RNA sequence: UUGACCUCAAAUCAGGUAGGAGUACCCGCUGAACUUAAGCAUAUCAAUAAGCGGAGGAAAAGAAACCAACCGGGAUUGCCUUAGUAACGGCGAGUGAAGCGGCAAAAGCUCAAAUUUGAAAUCUGGUACCUUCGGUGCCCGAGUUGUAAUUUGGAGAGGG
RNA sequence: GUUCUUUGUAAAGUGCCUUCGAAGAGUCGAGUUGUUUGGGAAUGCAGCUCUAAGUGGGUGGUAAAUUCCAUCUAAAGCUAA
RNA sequence: UUGACAUUGUGAAGAGACAUAGUUUC
């Protein structure tokens, strides 16, 4: 950052001769890992697509993405997670069913 | 019930309140019995003082900034840079916080050098069991006042280049205020052609 | 270990290999009565992460609740009084399935105390529980620093106290500017801000 | 939940203690007041610390 | 004290000083601030235009701290030095060395301009001005430093 | 034929535990109307009374999925204040909290998820002895569908 | 304060290098109903339907798409004043 | 009372789309 060191503005405030911290492994509680990764993938290849997921790729082979989207949105919480929900479907499609 | 020149008045007293009146009768007791309380607990308490040493902070949000306050606790870097680890630190009456964070140096100084004045200061008794008696000093925070640092000096040469401070702040104002604005005319002519 | 697979694999409710599974079970246990000991978890995973360890003292019941709104009781509908009372029909409980669980087979072992419980499978007309359960007066918890705090007589039917998660869930128990209804204990800080305070020194 | 004590002015209460003070020289108030003085040699009347 | 008090003088008349024809009575009209609207508004427009209806804008969550921002005119200014000081300052007025006065310090955020300083330089630290302040102040030699 | 194991039973089986009471204060459920609005239904009374379940000497809350937007604070509880304010409201009658700041008191932590795998290292009980709120030996039993040690995000683990 | 057994070929703290770093699901979340709250395109709670991820997730008191930023680390648990 | 969703699974003929291979729907 730095502070402008006036009381309006954009990088408003009072300047300090500043020490970025230490970091938090708090903060890392999303990270992978090799092991879940490594879990993750055997689990899906034993107990395979669900009944949504399915109708989701099928979807994206036969009318695009943003139909998917769309219905994905509708079907887990909201547009975030159906971005990824149909990139993860993408890439059930491409790395299988292709290369 | 509408009346006079009269200011209007709000007492909320339509619930049956009368059920919930407390009336401190028992403030000169509770006095009495906090001071019972504390004089016991100095007592229970061996030659420790009754409170933690507890570091300095710069307060939060615009309005509070400009004073320093006593904080919680010293911080993992803190106690790390006065040279103690906080499991020990927390034996020897210092309160240490593991959620606070430095960010700023001349605070993390202040503290550190808090610690090492602290350190100097007290002394530890032997586990063993010889317990040269010292007597009490009751307050870790009597014996290390937290002050406000000195930000300036009485007086100074004048400088003047000209430039209204008044219409800066003005300018710094309506800076930010375009600031989109001006980041789209910066893409919408970006994308000429 | 084996946990992390039957963690990630339960999250996978509607797979084919899960919902054979579910579908069997449920038959099962709606076979048996409604308050039944179980054996063993059947989610050893599950139970485990929420306190469950495989020695005497920990005990599991399995239980059967009803789904759907609470009727309200009243004849004939009839609701005397002013017209936004006089609903009947789409009113909820505002405690949980779940707690309702852990309450009916608390009272069938009073001995005991509850400690968790969790979902096991549902249908149209019940939501199955296992609850996970410590005998405080057995020796081997009475030892063990670490679950003898329940045997002390602060936590007597912490279920029906609302003290168990879901208890504390339902009870608004949260931290944070979306529960300053509900946090203290919504009844207590009702009082409070309801309280006049009047001083010997009127301030 | 009458109200039972009264808050004075810190500074007027001790115009009042002040006052009361003045007044303990003065024989003809004390005089006044009860107090047998009479026949007391002078008023302040001061005694020594050895009391 | 009850004894002061008039109701001690009304004993022995009959009415309590309330009158025979029009008595007193539990509420006559209306309990609180009833009527507002109807037969109470010759009292409300007139003693309280303004009250009913809307004006501005809604604010969720507003935190006056946001906003805190104390005035200081110059009208008082040299009221932060302290007295002793203030004569030391106030002759030899000068630049090399005019006195500083941090007004945030003092827990002002604005410095405005009422009326009128003598020609003594001050150094003023604000984190506001108005232009008039910071103008008047130029005007005795001194300068206004923004700070925070 | 013999012996297991899983699951389910029985006993005046060996030892224990729950009930009821009290309930000022405490944790929940459930849940009014009189009343106020000069009528009245939303509102209000009131998240009140009555009904139900559950504790303790306090209960509850508690070491942040917090407050913030600062030069950032730092478990919880309570007092002073914030404030009759932001806000809600036939925007009517009415209602109505929070952050910061002072103060009382202060205090911190445990699991789950990990191969001990060169040695289930853990534990109920019975029993004989003892220096009996316990220890030791031995024997059934529990437990690998995981009892200990180790680690808890502030970290922390394995190698050097 | 005294006094007896040394618990150990036991246990704990710290510095550097390296490789790692497992972190709670019919939950979070969403829709809808109802209740509640000062909480306003919805403050908490519940029922039914849907139902996640791991550079993820929650919150940021005006709905939404986009792009950043800040800030904690839920869905398990104990604790005096 | 009427509809939708959930409880809800298995074959078969027939309609219905990527636009006359069979995943999917009545
Ligand atoms: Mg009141
Ligand atoms: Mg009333
Ligand atoms: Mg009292
Ligand atoms: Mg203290
Ligand atoms: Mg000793
Ligand atoms: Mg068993
Ligand atoms: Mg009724
Ligand atoms: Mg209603
Ligand atoms: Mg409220
Ligand atoms: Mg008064
Ligand atoms: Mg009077
Ligand atoms: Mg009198
Ligand atoms: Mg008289
Ligand atoms: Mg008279
Ligand atoms: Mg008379
Ligand atoms: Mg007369
Ligand atoms: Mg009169
Ligand atoms: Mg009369
Ligand atoms: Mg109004
Ligand atoms: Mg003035
Ligand atoms: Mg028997
Ligand atoms: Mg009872
Ligand atoms: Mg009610
Ligand atoms: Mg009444
Ligand atoms: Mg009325
Ligand atoms: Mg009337
Ligand atoms: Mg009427
Ligand atoms: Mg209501
Ligand atoms: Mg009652
Ligand atoms: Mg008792
Ligand atoms: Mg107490
Ligand atoms: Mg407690
Ligand atoms: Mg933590
Ligand atoms: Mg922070
Ligand atoms: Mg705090
Ligand atoms: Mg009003
Ligand atoms: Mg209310
Ligand atoms: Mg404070
Ligand atoms: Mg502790
Ligand atoms: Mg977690
Ligand atoms: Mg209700
Ligand atoms: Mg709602
Ligand atoms: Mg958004
Ligand atoms: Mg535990
Ligand atoms: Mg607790
Ligand atoms: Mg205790
Ligand atoms: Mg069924």
């Amino acid at each position: 950052t730095v502070k402008t060191g006036i009381a309006i503005g954009l990088n408003k405030g009072k300047k300090v001769t500043s020490m970025t911290p230490a970091p938090k492994i708090s903060y890392k509680k999303g990270a992978a890992s090799n092991r879940t990764k490594f879990v993750r993938s055997l689990v899906r290849e034993i107990a395979g697509l669900s009944p949504y997921e399915r109708r989701l790729i099928d979807l994206i082979r036969n009318s695009g993405e943003k139909r998917a989207r769309k219905v994905a949105k509708k079907r887990l919480g909201s547009f975030t997670r159906a971005k990824a929900k149909v990139e993860e479907m993408n890439n059930i499609i491409a790395a299988s069913r292709r290369h | 019930a509408i009346s006079k020149n009269l200011p209007i008045l709000k007492n909320h007293f339509r619930k049956h309140w009368q059920e919930r009146v407390k009336v401190h009768f028992d403030q000169a007791g509770k006095k009495v019995s906090r001071r019972n309380a504390r004089a016991t607990r100095a007592a229970k308490i061996a030659p420790r003082p009754l409170d933690l040493l507890r570091p300095v902070v710069r307060a939060p949000t615009v309005k509070y900034n400009r004073k320093v306050r006593a904080g919680r606790g010293f911080t993992l870097a803190e106690v790390k840079a006065a040279g103690l680890t906080a499991a020990y630190a927390r034996t020897i009456g210092i309160a240490v916080d593991h959620r606070r964070q430095n960010r700023n140096q001349e605070i993390f100084d202040a503290n550190v050098q808090r610690l090492k004045e602290y350190q100097s200061k007290i002394i530890v008794f032997p586990r063993n069991g010889k317990a040269p008696e010292a007597e009490q000093v009751l307050s870790a925070a009597a014996t290390f006042p937290i002050a406000q640092p000195a930000t300036d000096v009485e007086a100074r040469a004048v400088q003047d280049n000209g430039e209204s401070a008044f219409r800066t702040l003005r300018l710094a104002r309506s800076e930010k205020k375009f600031r989109g604005i001006r980041e789209k005319r910066a893409r919408e002519k970006a994308e000429a052609e | 270990g084996a946990y992390k697979y039957l963690e990630e694999l339960q999250r996978k409710k509607q797979s084919d290999v899960l919902r054979f599974l579910q579908r069997v079970r449920v038959w099962e246990y709606r076979q048996k009565n409604v308050i039944h000991r179980a054996a063993r978890p059947t989610r050893p995973d599950k139970a485990r992460r929420l306190g469950y360890k495989a020695k005497q003292g920990f005990v599991i019941y399995r239980v059967r609740v009803r789904r759907g709104n609470r009727k309200r009781p009243v004849p004939k509908g009839a609701t005397y009084g002013k017209p936004t009372n006089q609903g009947v029909n789409e009113l909820k409980y505002q405690r949980s399935l779940r707690a309702t669980a852990e309450e009916r087979v608390g009272r069938r072992a009073a001995n005991l105390r509850v400690l968790n419980s969790y979902w096991v499978n549902q249908d149209s007309t019940y939501k199955y529980f296992e609850v996970i359960l410590v005998d405080p007066q057995h020796k081997a918890i009475r030892r063990d620093a670490r679950y003898n705090w329940i045997c002390d007589p602060v936590h007597k039917h912490r279920e029906a106290r609302g003290l168990t998660a879901t208890g504390k869930k339902s009870r608004g128990i949260n931290k944070g500017h979306k529960f300053n209804n509900t946090k203290a204990g919504r009844r207590k800080t009702w009082k409070r801000q309801n309280t006049l305070s009047l001083w010997r020194y009127r301030k | 939940w009458r109200k039972w004590n009264v808050k004075v002015n810190h500074n007027e209460k001790r115009y009042a203690t002040a006052s009361a003070i003045a007044a303990t020289a003065v024989a003809s108030l004390v005089l006044a007041r009860g107090h047998r003085v009479e026949k007391i040699p002078e008023i302040p009347l001061v005694v020594s610390t050895d009391l | 004290p009850s004894r002061f008090t008039k109701t001690r003088k009304h004993r022995g008349h009959v009415s309590a000083g309330k009158g025979r024809i029009g008595k007193h009575r539990k509420h006559p009209g209306g309990r609180g601030m009833a009527g507002g609207q109807h037969h109470h508004r010759i009292n409300m427009d007139k003693y309280h235009p303004g009250y009913f209806g809307k004006v501005g804008m809604r604010y969720f969550h507003k935190q006056q701290a946001h906003f805190w921002k104390p005035v200081l005119n110059l009208d008082k200014l040299w009221t932060l030095i302290p007295e002793d000081k203030r004569d030391q300052y106030l002759k030899s007025a000068s630049k090399e060395t005019a006195p500083v006065i941090d007004t945030l310090a003092a827990g002002y955020g604005k410095i405005l301009g009422k009326g009128r300083i003598p020609n003594v330089p001050v150094i003023v630290k604000a984190r506001f001005v108005s232009k008039l302040a910071e103008e008047k102040i130029r005007a005795a030699g001194g300068v206004v430093e923004l700070i925070a």
